[PDB]
């Protein structure tokens, strides 16, 4: 349900 | 050390809506 | 949290959210000392009951968050763990006694008006203010009730500790010393608890002497959520702060 973090942070 | 203090809240001297409930029960 | 209400912006700006990086979910709440300490509940991060056991590079950790499930851009910093340090004695076999864990960052996290440290505890703070009757503040972002579901954005609710015969007769759990409980009892009208995701997040209070903040607690365990005659258990934050300096000052 969480909107998408910067894969980047990932 | 600045800790605790809100920059939205006591830093400006504005308080939140339900921290004087707090305040009250402090005796 | 149950029965509270949403929190105003930058009304908790050391509230940290535990993140999973994948499945991407919210793990528990948290509390930022320092530009690079977080403070959170041991069981947050070690519980073998139910295989937890989770390593830094699982983790992340969002600060200077309202929303629960929007990437706050601009406003919220995500930060990657250094370092995590469980107390020596963490109780996860029987009681979670001594739940309290750190978590060092890579790097420290830029204040601003939404992320700010709170205080913790000296022992003369400490013994004015944890008494019962006093109400001290619970913030997170775990469930609404105990069967809507989850919140919008981060929730707020004032709770008066409680005497420690009262803690200890509404349980079966051995209480220790490493605790306190809070709440509202059936016939003071009032209600509210913590909840399911609130976990390691802080229970706070504004002194009346400097009128700074101070994290006296951490939600630890409850038995169901907002239930008559049962109060949340917190992480007595004071009381574990020897061991809290130690780990800052070693590392
Ligand atoms: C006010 O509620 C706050 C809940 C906060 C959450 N804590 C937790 O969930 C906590 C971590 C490990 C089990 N735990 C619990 O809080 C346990 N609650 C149960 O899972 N409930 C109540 C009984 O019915 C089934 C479900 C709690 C417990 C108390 C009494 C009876 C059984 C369990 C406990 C306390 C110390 C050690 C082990 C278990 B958290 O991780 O977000």
């Amino acid at each position: 349900d969480f909107e998408e973090i910067p894969e980047e942070y990932l | 050390a600045d800790c605790g203090l809100r920059p939205l809240f006591e830093k400006k001297s504005l308080e939140d809506k339900t921290e004087r409930e707090l305040l009250e029960s402090y005796i | 949290i149950v029965e509270g209400s949403d929190a105003e912006i930058g009304m908790s700006p050391w509230q940290v959210m535990l993140f999973r990086k994948s499945p991407q979910e919210l793990l528990c709440g948290a509390s930022l000392i320092s530009d690079r300490w977080v403070l959170t509940a041991a069981h947050c991060l070690l519980y073998p009951p139910w295989d937890k056991n989770f390593t830094e590079n699982d983790l992340l950790v969002r600060i200077g968050k309202h929303s629960r499930t929007r990437y706050e851009r601009n406003i919220e910093k995500i930060s990657m763990l250094e370092k995590i340090y469980i107390h020596p004695r963490y109780n996860w076999r029987e009681n979670l006694d001594r739940d309290i864990a750190l978590m060092k960052l890579k790097k420290p996290v830029a204040f601003s008006d939404y992320i700010h440290p709170v205080c913790l505890p000296d022992r003369e703070t400490a013994a004015s203010l944890l008494q019962a009757g006093y109400k001290g503040r619970v913030t997170g972002w775990g469930n609404l009730k105990e069967t809507k579901g989850q919140p919008s954005v981060l929730q707020v609710v004032n709770l008066p500790i409680v005497e420690r015969p009262v803690c200890k007769d509404s349980t079966r759990i051995r209480i220790t010393d490493n605790m306190f409980c809070a709440g509202y009892k059936p016939d003071e009208g009032k209600r509210g608890d913590a909840c399911e995701g609130d976990s390691g997040g802080p229970f706070v209070m504004k002194s009346p002497f400097n009128n700074r903040w101070y994290q006296m607690g951490i939600v630890s365990w409850g038995e169901g959520c907002d239930r008559d005659g049962k109060y949340g258990f917190y992480t007595h934050v004071f009381r574990l702060k020897k061991w809290i300096q130690k780990v800052i000052d070693q590392f």
